[PDB]
């Protein structure tokens, strides 16, 4: 199938440069152009540029002097590079492919790369259990979760039992604390009678700090 | 650049109802407009190309119309899974531009929240901080009040709230309120309570525990 | 306004 897979999320210092790799499969770069689109709080969706099959590049007007797109046909990789970043360049950056080689209707997107522009340092999170008890139990159903505290920057991924548990999972949006670090909780409801025989693990992954933690949550 | 104006920013409807999204262009663009769906934590999904042409794998309930400056994306029978943001894109003029987007919220029956409270772990207490979490699960509508009390003292300014996006399966919301204390302050007190207020409750619900 | 945490307008 047609897939676009972008490199991991990361922090970029003000005035420094941004670098993202788009690795594609299911088609050849010699046949299709790869587009680049970002999504900021300020300007929403915004077309940045494209590299065509022949290697030609078009950059949107405001980015013609600080944006560089390259590629490697044999490795099926596209390279995105932007210079002199400011705080409002903080956005999700996508690579994309159109329906046809020449067009602009984007049917295939990369998963996105959340880029944060700040002068701060990367910090990995601490993971604490939200233990189930009688005060998280309701009608044979128990709630339990993981507190993912004090990390920077966004994002963290959370899954449960390596993806085998998805029903009743809520992972809350991160909030920014006064410390300047983010914090987040992920909860799931399960039958209370399963707490004795099932193991529940939240899989926490903070790519910017390369922090991977599996936290087992159990009644206390 | 072409300016695309989507109106309104927010649409709220009941399931099974028909709904229409608007996209107006600052000048004529013929039928050179594409529509996108973006679900929570997702990338944009192509729905309609060139005003009305259908896309593979897209349900038949999605259709579009319009020409010139006035365009419309329609859903004949809206489902719970349609909860998302919708964007229009023009490409009659370089560079291609997108609208600001329209949000699709769904109505449903009033549902009271299940309230659960979680004391801090001993693990966190070792670091000198105590987080107490209050969970409001699967409720509607979104509006709720959470009030914290430590030994009958009303807390204020020391809690933070987070609300999930609308659930695409049952149209509910969930909310977490976290009370953050120092370990010392936490240890100097006994009764911890979050009182919850919501339309679905005939009286406030208080979940509480005693430290120890 | 677009939110980077959920990818949803708020």
């Amino acid at each position: 199938q047609v897939q676009l897979k972008q490199s991991g999320p990361g922090l970029v210092q003000p005035s420094q440069s941004l670098s993202i790799t788009c690795t594609v499969s299911g088609f050849s770069l010699t046949n299709y152009g790869v587009h680049w689109v970002r999504q900021s709080p300020g300007k929403g969706l915004e077309w940045l540029g494209v590299i065509w099959s022949g290697g030609n590049t078009d950059y949107n007007t405001p980015f013609t002097s600080r944006l560089s797109i390259n590629k490697d046909n044999s490795k099926s990789q596209v390279f995105f590079k932007m210079n002199s970043l400011q705080s409002n360049d903080t956005a999700i950056y996508y690579c994309a492919r159109a329906l046809t080689y020449y067009d602009y209707e984007f049917a295939y997107w990369g998963q996105g790369t959340l880029v944060t522009v700040s002068a701060a340092s990367t910090k990995g999170p601490s993971v604490f259990p939200l233990a189930p008890s009688s005060k998280s139990t309701s009608g044979g159903t128990a709630a339990l979760g993981c507190l993912v505290k004090d990390y920077f920057p966004e994002p963290v991924t959370v899954s449960w039992n390596s993806g085998a548990l998805t029903s009743g999972v809520h992972t809350f949006p991160a909030v920014l604390q006064s410390s300047g670090l983010y914090s987040l909780s992920s909860v799931v409801t399960v039958p209370s009678s399963s707490l004795g025989t099932q193991t529940y693990i939240c899989n926490v992954n903070h790519k910017p700090s390369n922090t991977k933690v599996d936290k087992r949550v159990e009644p206390k | 650049d072409i300016l695309l104006t989507q109106s309104p920013v927010i649409l709220s409807v009941s399931p099974g109802e028909r709904v229409s999204f608007s996209c107006r262009a600052s000048q004529s663009i013929g039928t050179n407009i594409h529509w996108y769906q973006q679900r929570t934590n997702g990338s944009p999904r192509l729905l309609i190309k060139y005003a009305s042409e259908s896309i593979s794998g897209i349900p038949s309930r999605f259709s579009g119309s319009g020409s010139g400056t006035d365009f419309t994306l329609s859903i004949n029978s809206v489902e719970s899974e349609d909860i998302a943001d919708y964007y229009c894109q023009q490409n009659n003029n370089w560079p291609t531009t997108f609208g600001a987007g329209t949000k699709l919220e769904l109505k449903r029956t009033v549902a009271a929240p299940s309230v659960f409270i979680f004391p801090p772990s001993d693990e966190q207490l070792k670091s000198g901080t105590a987080s107490v979490v209050c969970l409001l699960n699967n409720f509607y509508p979104r509006e709720a009040k959470v009030q914290w009390k430590v030994d009958n003292a009303l807390q204020s300014g020391n809690s933070q709230e987070s609300v999930t996006e609308q659930d695409s399966k049952d149209s509910t919301y969930s909310l977490s309120s976290t009370l953050t204390l120092s370990k010392a302050d936490y240890e100097k007190h006994k009764v911890y309570a979050c009182e919850v207020t919501h339309q679905g409750l005939s009286s406030p619900v208080t979940k509480s525990f005693n430290r120890g | 306004q677009f939110d980077l945490s959920t990818r949803r307008l708020k």
